């Protein structure tokens, strides 16, 4: 994805195969042209030197990102557990807020109070289906206004 | 010693060291018999007289331009000045030798194919040659594997007698008659496939038939050809084995510039296998100062080329390290530093193809990059996506299908029909004004004007009161 | 889309040919404007106000 | 979509090439100039579908009557750009690679399969000594 003003912000799997197709399109190219076998045996152990590293990249010495000097992020360390699974063991959430509380001895066991900074804009889409069905707005961007 | 290393460096290293360097009488003595390897398949292929024919017409190819004049000849050994006057005397031979065979019989063709080596070539039209010629082998190779593959696989005829009287031969009758004799119990089962055995076999006799020679003509020139051809593979394999460490060392200063060590030496043996190729010893000098430019081009044409992620041509990578080399003598003579006015005037560019060369060079961040402080998040969190669509926008399109819906149903049977079919509403495309009259039959101004004051009928006010709403 | 064209013809608004992302105060904070800076890259001519 | 009830297991060189709509045989990712997908790279748009809604990449369809015609040209597909996101390609190695998961892992599946110490086969993998196939008579 390009980031605003200019330079773009690849992910690292697109350093990894780049690399696989690389010493992998040369190994082709070594092939049909013959080399001595010395070389093709360079070849062949530093091709899935390349592939090993993109599945799980630890294991051997640690192919160290390129531009930088952190170690990149192979496919099983994306599924590999960072206290949790990649799916939802982690589930950020619409319709929600966050402030600080205080005391507000005046309540009842079964109520809070909240902003009517914050019912306004967690109860949005509630406010757009009363304001069509009580007939005051006439469309759903023209109700968009007076909640504003 | 096997030490359970792991990393491919030391173990490529190692396995290099095995060899030792080569003297400077070790590399003409190496390179004498290159030349010798070569030698042996030249004198190979002229007996076999299928390339002049592929090369004797590219000359009447070359004066009636189906062909050109330079990719077929470079210069007899020891351009239409040179070679129309010696050419024909290829033909002036030519004549002269095929009227013996058609005693000296073979000699005259030997009188013109012991010649044939005065007339060079180029690599274009040296690999047909060599290309024909062994193609020719990979049919009759097999001919001789078809006639094991009926006789012996289906006849149970002795492959230990009939080999030596047919081994390369396919042109006799030796186990049509000869072996048969014998009255053996393969012997009376091989006349009932006979025939296809002998079909089979006409196309070996329809192919020296196509060469004008015999097998014993077509193969031995396509097995003393193989003859003299491993024998250079056995000498640029040697040669190329000794330089490794010479790779190593000139593969080191481009040692961190996005690509590995390993993807660099790996890259500059690519090249140095080029060459030993090239290499010519007799004009004297050695062949470190030769190679080396080799190696150094491929190493460097290859950084240009793959290790860039957005990937820019080499003749703008020219033009970027071409913008260094004088953006610095900028900074150390001037003092503070140079500006994209002042690069101008000390390189020679329009002073706007200098603005387009300096947002070109930067690469892209990795979004694995912890962000500032090194919280507990990367930047990979921080970019959203714009492809998707507001649910309030999606909630006002499926808002205005309600009304056109309704808007539309106010007006008659087919004044509105005309509204859904020369718009796109409720249909798959739109259709043209008189491709719409194709549905009514009426093409006119009357149809192309019953949308106007129909549409012009909504206009009036309170019937598009509520459609008035959806603009902004 | 084909509704918003049928939306354009019954009031023939003109196309907009250009996009608006003007800089607005942030959402629930108001005060003053104390100041104002105007960076212009040499090369291009400077409106009335910078 | 239909109710779901979920497998796993190893995966064949000829099912690799099931899930795949075409093959990536350049490293080349974008052009540079224009950001348009090069072709046959990683981000190819004849492969793994086309970039904007409902278009081909040069622009000659670009309408909705065309919803499935792929373009002549260059033969993107005119789909929605969601199933840029469903695709895969697959890489055609010009030589074998033992799969990292199942040889360095702790008890080595090739290795205990095999009857072969783990210190053998990595002999094996790095061309630093032979091992017999068919030893035969
Ligand atoms: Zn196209």
């Amino acid at each position: 994805v390009p980031l605003d003003g200019g330079r773009f912000a690849t992910s690292d799997l697109n350093d990894l195969y780049r690399r696989v197709i690389n010493r992998n399109n040369r190994l082709k190219r070594l092939l049909d042209l013959a080399a001595p076998d010395i070389i093709v045996r360079n070849e062949k152990r530093m091709l899935q030197e390349a592939v090993d590293a993109l599945l799980d990249n630890g294991r051997r010495g640690r192919a160290i990102t390129g531009s930088n000097k952190r170690p990149l992020k192979s496919l099983a360390d994306m599924i590999k557990g960072k206290q949790g699974r990649f799916r939802q063991n982690g589930k950020r959430v619409d319709y929600s807020g966050r402030s600080v509380i205080t005391v507000g001895p005046y309540l009842r066991l079964h109520q809070c109070g909240l902003p009517k900074k914050m019912a306004l804009e967690l109860f949005k889409p509630f406010i757009y289906g009363k304001l069509e069905l009580r007939g005051l707005a006439t469309t759903i961007k023209a109700a968009k206004k007076m909640v504003e | 010693e096997i030490g359970r290393t792991t990393d491919p460096v030391r173990m490529y290293m190692r396995e290099m060291g095995t060899v030792e360097l080569l003297t400077r009488e070790g590399e003409i003595d190496i390179a004498k018999r290159i030349e010798d390897g070569i030698n042996q398949v030249q004198c190979s292929v002229a007996e076999y007289p299928e390339a002049i024919t592929y090369l004797l017409e590219q000359y009447d190819r070359v004066e009636a331009e189906e062909a050109r004049l330079s990719d077929l000849i470079t210069g007899f050994v020891d351009d239409p000045e040179l070679a129309r006057e010696k050419f024909a005397e290829l033909r002036a031979q030519y004549v002269v030798t095929r009227d013996t065979i058609k005693a000296t019989a073979q000699e005259e063709i030997l009188k013109l194919s012991e010649v044939f080596k005065q007339f060079r070539l180029v690599p274009k039209q040296f690999d047909y040659l060599v290309n024909s010629m062994r193609v020719m082998m990979d049919r009759v190779r097999t001919q001789e594997r078809l006639i094991m593959k009926l006789c012996v696989e289906q006849c149970k005829m002795p492959k230990k007698n009939f080999i030596t009287l047919f081994t390369g031969n396919e042109t006799s009758d030796t186990w049509f008659n000869a072996a048969i004799a014998m009255n053996k119990p393969w012997s009376e089962k091989l006349h009932d496939v006979s025939e296809e055995v002998h079909r089979a076999l006409q196309k070996l006799q329809q192919i020296e038939e196509e060469t004008g020679l015999t097998i014993e003509q077509v193969k031995d020139i396509n097995r003393r050809m193989s003859i003299g051809e491993a024998k250079a593979r056995r000498a640029k394999k040697e040669m190329v084995e000794a330089n490794l460490r010479l790779v190593i060392s000139i593969a080191k200063k481009y040692t961190n510039r996005g690509l590995q060590f390993l993807d660099l030496i790996q890259e500059g043996n690519i090249g140095l296998m080029k060459a030993v190729d090239k290499f010519e010893y007799r004009r004297g000098y050695k062949f470190s100062t030769y190679a080396t430019w080799w190696i150094r081009q491929a190493i460097t044409r290859s950084i240009a080329d793959q290790a860039r992620t957005i990937r820019i041509p080499v003749h703008m990578i020219e033009t970027i390290n071409k913008l260094n080399r004088i953006s610095r003598q900028m900074l150390q003579e001037m003092g503070r530093e140079p500006t994209p006015e002042e690069l101008a005037e000390r390189m020679l560019m329009p002073e706007d193809k200098i603005r387009k060369v300096l947002k070109i060079a930067k690469e892209p961040i990795s979004m694995e990059t912890p962000i500032g402080d090194d919280e507990d998040s990367h930047l990979g969190d921080f970019i959203e996506d714009t492809t998707l669509e507001l649910p309030l926008d999606s909630a006002t399109t499926e808002s205005l299908r309600a009304a056109t819906h309704d808007v539309l149903a106010g007006l008659t049977a087919r004044e509105a029909k005309v509204l859904r079919m020369r718009f796109g509403i409720d249909m798959n495309t739109d259709y043209t004004l008189e491709e719409v009259g194709k549905q009514f039959d009426v093409t006119r101004e009357r149809i192309r004007q019953i949308e106007a004051k129909a549409l012009r009928k909504l206009r009036h006010p309170s019937r598009s009161e509520v459609l008035r709403s959806f603009l902004d | 889309t084909p509704e918003e064209k049928l939306l354009r013809a019954i009031f023939g608004e003109k196309a907009s040919d250009v996009k608006d992302s003007s800089l607005r105060v942030p959402n629930g904070v108001s005060g003053t404007v104390i100041d104002v800076q105007v960076f212009t890259r040499d090369g291009v001519e400077k409106d009335k106000r910078a | 979509t239909e109710e779901f009830d979920i497998k796993i297991a190893l995966a064949s060189p000829d099912m690799i090439r099931s899930w795949s709509f075409g093959e990536v045989k350049k490293p080349e990712t974008i052009n540079y100039r224009t950001f348009k997908p090069e072709r046959d790279g990683l981000f190819c748009a004849r492969i793994f579908g086309p970039v904007k809604d409902y278009e081909c990449l040069c622009g000659k369809y670009k309408r909705l009557k065309h919803r499935g015609v792929i373009c002549e040209k260059c033969g993107v597909e005119v789909t929605q750009t969601k199933v840029r996101r469903e695709r895969m390609g697959h890489i055609e190695l010009a030589s074998p690679t033992a799969h990292i998961w199942f040889l360095k892992s702790l008890p080595s599946r090739i290795g205990l399969l095999l009857d072969m110490p783990l210190r053998d086969i990595e002999r094996v993998l790095y061309f630093e000594s032979y091992v017999v196939i068919e030893g035969g008579m």
